[PDB]
């Protein structure tokens, strides 16, 4: 089945209800569950919930951040391997 | 020693990670979560596209700078007591700096090729959009690798050179061949890259 | 994948020491300094080559003294100069070098103070390259004991007297092994410490090493069959080092005659060699000169490689067999001995 | 049709061909160039014997280039994602081994260029011995034809 | 306990500074320092036997957490919300207190330099030097002064670390010397007390 | 909703303080102790 | 009927087997062409017996070889999902045992053919012992073939 | 009614069971490889005599194979999840047993050869230490058996 | 019904007591024959006397063959989670605890064994610590016993 | 009307332009600092000549602080993805490529200063090989111009 | 409209810069402190001159404090996530520019002020190779102030 | 209303602000510790000034305290996401700007007493540069009290 | 008999480690609310973690300082000075750590 905290036209929940053109109407389904096909008794099913560990936004904020860390952190291996001579010349 | 066992112990926590969740997300069912088509359709892009062209100027200049730190660091080492190496094997700087010049080339052309969808949903992106993101990323991080590893070679075999020229100043020509084989690299991460690039177009 | 690091710290100082080795006599030199009457064509041979006007300023009553000494002063001052250079990763490979004379060197200050004798006046017969951070040992002098408890806090060196030698065993052992047992202690932990160099470093080092260890083996024992060394002597003496460790090392301790030493040199093609290549006969020359054909031919090898400190041992050799060199050639020249001459070891 | 990230398994495919095959030659060049360079020193007429790993390496490259080719060429927005995953195999088993055919070819050019020098009879054998490292990238190449052309 | 014995402390130093006839000493050192810790200690240890006698099991519902008061007052920042007041007045209380205590330091950091600088200007050694050495044993006594009252919860810590070892060994060993017939009981508690004993005693 | 969001902040977030205290534990760990005065005798 | 990404699995069986098997002998071939080219210095006459390591190395790439071939002439379009993950398992078994086998074919060639130059006898011992180093690439493929084909 | 990705560990298992294996005996045989190697220079009798710690480790090669061999005779279309793990575990267990073992035999046939030249009644000692090695291949084995065939 | 994927625990549970202790039993035999071989060259007649920290090694693997037949003969379909986990612990519980009894065995085995070459009374110390060592290993077996039969 | 995001890598893309070129004239500075130290005891009136590697390392954090200004004054909150992506990709190829030209300025400045210092003929070398590697950051200044312009 | 959890990135933004500010000019001063402390012993009249290494990584920390405090005083709840991740940029952009200026006035200020001590010309050199190690603190500076007043 | 969870990050600025200064005082009291003890064989009258590096250490523990003890009075269940951020920013900017100190405290205490037994004049240098070091930790508390007060 | 001093200082550690694991685990609850539980987390974790400071902090110092005091005697007081500003911080873990848990 599935689930989601909030399928609402509001963007303070989420915005998953969509208008292409101006509205009269607003609506908030909080907890919404749902299941339409292949149910049996009046029991849900196991359900996929509408939030997982990531996101469209996180992958591609993590996608640039743990890409430039390993960058940044080639940067840091050779700045770190930087030396100084221990003595100095007659 | 202690970077070492950083990097390390990343990625072995990492790729233990990966296996246990691998496991996990199979045994229990999840199947429908690691959705890699969910993963490669709504990260945008722009993204892959922009990697692409930051990668081949940035990894070709990685590159690049390796070689010419490498047969710089010989050439002005040998140059101390044979003053001659200075000129003659400035061509192995030469051939560092164009496989940094393949790489701009490069990263220019797939930037030409970079434009707005004004979209934000995968189908009204539609494919050729998506295959253009994918193929300039591709196209971008073949030459800045191919160039990355093209440049490590020239400087390496440049130091080869210049370090032998030091010692008899008629190997020099004959070595010079080596940084020819090398410079093919960069060439063949190019031939690529235009390639992965000459059917793509955003809009 | 070393390469893709080495040239960030040491790419200036390899391209050097290779730039210094152009600057060694080839046979072809060799072959010229030997064609003359008096060490006054010695100087103006060297006069055409990189060692030119080490002997302006000085006295023109001149002596093969003097040529020798100006010779050990250029090649330490090839040597401070690249030592006073070097980071870390090759600063204590350079010292490693150095400590195969601060052990002669300290041979001298136990001499020295077995004796009652002033350490400030063997300071001047003390190598060069074999220098002590902290004269205090030297300005003190006091006593035996207290010349121990100086070099085990004065020096580095320390961590192989720790292993070796105590304060009875220091007055108590001959100085000749007290010389060989400290070299063992240095030969064991330089190699261990190269194979930790890994890569280029470890496989064309290790076999100058390996090759010094085996060296002191044979050398060791055919030298002792006359002596007080014990069949316990040579094997606490032997480095463990060498390819002979697992048998040939026991062997020899076992051995009492050159015959028994030739048997275990004829197991491995490397050592046959050198014993057939010198019987000790009438105008041939010794098997000592022949491991020092083998150590040269070793350490031009070590050239070979790119990417590895080696060279920096290498070299040193190599300027050491070089000044042995023009120094038996001065020698020959001067006591108009000329018919052996060519017992020189060419170098390249 | 095929799904819109269809062609990114068979872009990685291109990718991985030419990559991997460029890390490859570069390593097996690099290391052989040290060796051939170090070596003309003592032996200055051994230059034109001794480039035939640098020869090889750069086979390799051109294993990667002619994979990464017909990848290139196979690749549209409408492709079928069963040929994009061939694809990436191909690109994978020509690139990766190319990297082991460069890794051999390196390490071995550089040991026979140092023993070719010492003595010259290693030569045969040191072309027998570039000649089974170099085939591991023809290996390579077959298999990813195989199924690049599939 | 702590605070009773530092008290102690800096009065033994008013009779040691005496002894050696050092009007500076009790005039610009124990005055201000006898009370800036007072005043801190004072507030904390009135609310604590305060807390004992002003409420019970009916007011422990809502009750006030003293902790929060003694922070709040040495921030001087109770936000008039949150705990209840403890007592009439507490606010004037907390902020004379702290202000007091506050007030203290100015005349054990700069006061005593600029009297010593005077007198060896009369008397016709540095200021600089006098000035640090002040400054840093001011700066010392005052850190010391929530630093050492926190040291004596180290009292607290042991008392439970060696009840604890004490309640594990009796429940390991003792425990299982308890049987149900006279006899055997009494043979297993012999040799279950003995172990247990040389465990207590090591 | 924001659960993407909570997990990527714990995690990241206990990802970096555990690889601060992991990484200066063991530089404290195999800090140099120093005592060359006695080390030797 | 199946996943359209099934072959994905079988596509990384046809690549690994190459690509492992390819390590392996690359590695193989590295290690013991080191030892050759240093031992030819010694003993010439051992090139052309001292090459036997390198040939089994290059038999490990054979394995690879095979198995990736039968894989991707195996694979299909609309392939049956166990199918593809035989295919997987097998092109990992070859793969990664012809790795292994590549392991010892390399360290045993490498102090085989240097302890052969040391002691005249060895040769039948390292022979021997190249046997037992070379069947686990045999081993990696008798599994592979019955996977491939269940 | 069994699940699609079922016979994916039942791969797993018989992929393991050699993988792991193969590494073991690799190992096993790398290790006594050199050690026989660098012994035979002062030791042409013992050539033939020291080859089992080589021999054993083949062994744990073998274990590998039957339980790879056995899990994949075993694999098919239907199988009901229950029996791939069982196949999972099957081929973890004798693999990384072998893997084990194949350390144990390297270790003790390397330093078992170079004492034997030092001291030839150490050989008996050899054996018994490489029985007590090489049995953890068989306990890998058992459990692997078992659990395959519950 | 319990879940399908319930038995995975148990068996890897199995597995682990396998695969965790013969690594035990395998580091433990490598540093004791290590110790044995080292000691022959100066006591020939010791190496009889010194197998005992290599048959403590080998009763490290022991028990975890007993917990891994335990655990795999006590296995179905329907298995409750419960009893899974008792059983992925009772495998853990042994194998670590077999893995650290095995490092004990062959740290003590090794340094007891190149001492008693040196030290005749020795002998009587060691297999003291050797059982403060095995019976680590014993420790182990008793929580997965318990644990196994919840 | 963007995505909430949206502006943040263009941000990202400000920060690597100065951090990254900043990385790159810190080890570029260093490195020339001390070979200036050891140059100048011998040395000391070569300096001003031997300043020449620190500031074409101030430079190149010149090329990114010249692109992080622009990126940063490009930024906005209604900043559509395109113009985004397009500044991080400003950020990361000036940014990354002054870091690598910083590291070739370092490394060739440390070595030319102390060449010059043994050999004046090499001040006019290195001041050429620099100029090579300061234009490794201005190719990184040009597509980060084109990009954050675009 | 405003989402909640926008702080994170401003907050981090303000401790970055002082957090990394804070390590830069902490190495700084650790190294040019090692420097003058093992110099100053054999010349007493350079310890008020030698400690301008420190006061300049002192100053990087200011510039990390600066942003600090401008962006801890520039967020409010529900601040839009435009600002905030400006406000992160700001700090990463002068925290880790101040990181690599601390990295090279730590390099600078040990090897210029030891090399003072057997070369007093060094001082004046150290001071303009330090400006240039100093002021990528102050690009940092300059890009952080732009992006926090976006 | 607002978020429950919010805590945990305000929380976890508590254990920040303490347990980082708590690393950095270890560091640095231990690092001075060693110099101190080691310094006193030498010159046994230096001790009681010698402290001064221990004792600024432990200020920086007193300055994670201040700002812990802080957060932690600052804390409620109901915490908007704003207020809960802050304390982990200030947390973190404590921490770690403590951490910087501590390190830099440990290495200037150490350098700094080593040199000053060996010449007394060193011992207002030593002064001047802890300072600079110590100082750090009190920016890092600044912006930890403004953020955490905001 | 004197050198004992700095195992006694780290044995303390320990002890500020079971003051607060006792005073957490003593007010454990099934279905404890959330913001205790955390506060619960921050205690542990800064006594457990500062006591780790510390536990270094002593080593470290512990070491040298005994070999010192055996070379020099006048050190055993320099010792224990430094054992206060190391030892302190397992006591500041716990004061926030006993803040945290009854916050």
């Amino acid at each position: 089945s599935f689930h989601c905290e909030y399928v609402s036209s509001l963007s303070k929940k989420g915005s998953l209800l969509v208008t292409n053109v101006p509205s009269l109407w607003q609506m908030t389904l909080h907890n919404f569950q749902i299941q339409a096909f292949n149910v049996t008794g009046e029991q849900f099913s196991y359900a996929s919930d509408c939030a997982g560990f990531f996101s469209p936004g996180i992958w591609m904020g993590l996608l640039t951040t743990l890409f430039m860390l390993f960058i940044f952190t080639y940067g840091l291996h050779m700045i770190l391997s930087l030396k100084t001579m221990d003595r100095f010349d007659d | 020693t202690g970077l070492e066992l950083l990097y390390l112990g990343i990625f072995v926590a990492f790729w233990a990670c990966m296996i246990v969740v691998g496991i996990c997300y199979t045994i229990f069912d999840l199947g429908f979560r690691f959705d890699v088509a969910w993963f490669l359709t709504e990260t945008s892009p722009f993204m892959w596209s922009n990697l692409g062209i930051g990668l081949a100027i940035s990894l070709s200049v990685v590159g690049a700078a390796w070689g010419i730190y490498i047969t710089g660091s010989s050439i002005i080492g040998g140059g101390v007591k044979a003053p001659r190496i200075k000129t003659k094997n400035l061509v192995s700087i030469i051939f560092c700096e164009a496989v940094a010049i393949y790489g701009i080339i490069m990263a220019i052309v797939i930037s030409n090729m970079a434009e707005p969808f004004s979209a934000t949903d995968p189908k009204a992106i539609g494919h050729r959009n998506y295959h253009a993101g994918y193929s300039m990323f591709g196209a971008g991080l073949t030459v800045g690798l191919s160039n990355l590893f093209c440049g490590v070679c020239v400087g390496i075999v440049g130091s080869g050179a210049a370090l032998a020229d030091a010692q008899n100043p008629s190997l020099f020509v004959k070595i010079l061949i080596v940084e020819i084989f090398g410079s093919a690299i960069g060439l063949f991460g190019v031939i690529v890259a235009i390639l992965q690039t000459s059917r793509v177009k955003m809009g | 994948f070393p390469e893709l690091y080495f040239n960030v710290d040491n790419g200036y100082l390899e391209g050097l020491v290779r730039g210094l080795k152009a600057g060694v006599l080839s046979q072809a030199d060799y072959l010229n300094l030997v064609q003359c009457e008096t060490l006054e064509d010695l100087k103006l041979h060297l006069q055409s080559t990189d060692y030119g006007n080490f002997l302006a300023n000085e006295a023109s009553p001149l002596t093969v003294s003097v040529i020798d000494d100006k010779l050990k002063e250029k090649m330490v001052v090839e040597f401070r100069h690249m030592r006073n250079h070097a980071y870390e990763p090759l600063a204590s490979f350079l010292d490693f070098i150095t400590y195969s004379y601060m052990i002669d060197n300290v041979i001298l200050l136990i001499t020295g103070t077995l004796h009652q004798r002033s350490i400030a006046e063997l300071v001047p017969k003390c190598h060069p390259l074999g220098s002590f951070e902290q004269m205090e040992a030297v300005n003190i002098a006091q006593t035996p004991a207290e010349l121990y408890n100086a070099i085990l806090v004065d020096t580095p060196l320390a961590a192989f007297f720790q292993d070796c030698i105590s304060e009875q065993d220091l007055d108590e052992m001959n100085i000749e092994i007290i010389r060989n047992t400290l070299y063992k202690a240095y030969l064991e932990s330089f190699y261990k410490f190269c194979t930790l160099l890994g890569g280029t470093t470890a496989d064309a080092m290790c076999p100058i090493l390996e090759f010094e260890a085996d060296r002191r083996a044979f050398i060791i024992t055919i030298n002792s069959f006359g002596t007080e060394l014990s069949k316990e002597d040579r094997a606490k003496l032997f480095p463990h080092c060498g390819r002979l460790y697992p048998e040939g090392l026991a062997q020899l301790a076992r051995a009492d005659d050159y015959e028994q030493v030739k048997n275990v040199a004829d197991y491995y093609p490397e050592y046959k060699l050198l014993f057939e290549g010198a019987g000790s006969n009438p105008g041939d020359k010794t098997l000592e000169d022949r491991f020092f054909e083998h150590e040269v031919k070793l350490n031009k090898l070590a050239f070979l490689n790119q990417f590895h400190f080696g060279v920096f041992y290498a070299f040193v050799k190599l300027k050491e067999q070089e000044c042995r060199n023009i120094v038996w050639i001065a020698e020959c020249i001067a006591q108009r001995h000329r018919a052996k001459i060519d017992n020189y070891i060419p170098i390249f | 049709n095929n799904p819109e990230y269809s062609s990114f398994f068979g872009v990685m495919g291109a990718s991985s061909a030419m990559v991997f095959s460029a890390m490859g030659a570069a390593y097996g060049t690099a290391k052989s160039g040290t060796g051939i360079a170090a070596m003309s020193v003592m032996r200055p007429e051994l230059i034109m014997k001794s480039i035939i790993p640098v020869v090889m390496a750069g086979i390799i490259a051109i294993y990667g280039l002619v994979v990464a080719v017909l990848i290139a060429n196979s690749l549209t927005d409408g492709i079928t994602l069963y040929r994009s995953f061939l694809q990436l195999g191909a690109g994978l088993s020509v690139g990766l081994s190319g990297l082991a055919a460069g890794f051999a070819i390196g390490i071995v050019g550089d040991a026979g260029v140092r023993g070719t020098a010492q003595q010259p009879r290693l030569f045969v054998g040191m072309i027998l011995i570039l000649i089974f490292a170099e085939v591991l990238g023809l290996y390579g190449l077959i298999v990813a034809l195989i199924l690049s052309t599939k | 306990l702590g605070i009773i014995h530092m008290l102690f402390g800096v009065s033994l130093s008013l009779f040691n500074h005496i002894y050696f006839k050092k009007p500076l000493n009790i005039y610009f050192g124990f005055i201000p320092e006898i009370i800036f810790m007072s005043s801190l200690f004072g507030y904390l240890v009135i609310l604590i036997f305060y807390k004992w006698t002003a409420y019970d099991a009916h007011s422990s519902r809502n009750a006030p957490s003293l902790l929060i008061h003694f922070i709040n007052m040495f921030l001087f920042s109770y936000p008039e919300s949150g705990n209840a007041m403890l007592y009439s007045g507490q606010k004037g209380i907390q902020c004379f207190l702290i202000v007091v205590a506050m007030l203290c330091v100015p005349w054990m950091l700069l006061f005593k330099p600029l009297i010593l600088r005077h007198q060896y200007l009369r008397k016709k050694f540095d200021f600089g030097d006098t000035m640090v050495h002040q400054a840093i044993h001011t700066i010392e006594y005052c850190l010391g002064c929530i630093s050492n009252t926190a040291s004596y919860l180290r009292l607290w810590a042991l008392s439970l670390a060696h009840a604890q070892l004490s309640e594990v060994l009796w429940t390991m060993v003792i425990h299982i010397g308890l049987h149900v017939r006279s006899l055997a009981g009494g043979l297993g508690l012999f040799f279950i007390f003995a172990a247990f004993a040389t465990l207590t005693v090591a | 909703l924001e659960y993407s969001v909570v997990f990527n902040l714990v995690l990241w977030i206990m990802t970096g303080l555990a690889l601060a205290v992991i990484i200066t534990s063991y530089n404290i760990w195999n800090m140099d102790p120093g005592y060359d005065s006695i080390i030797y005798r």
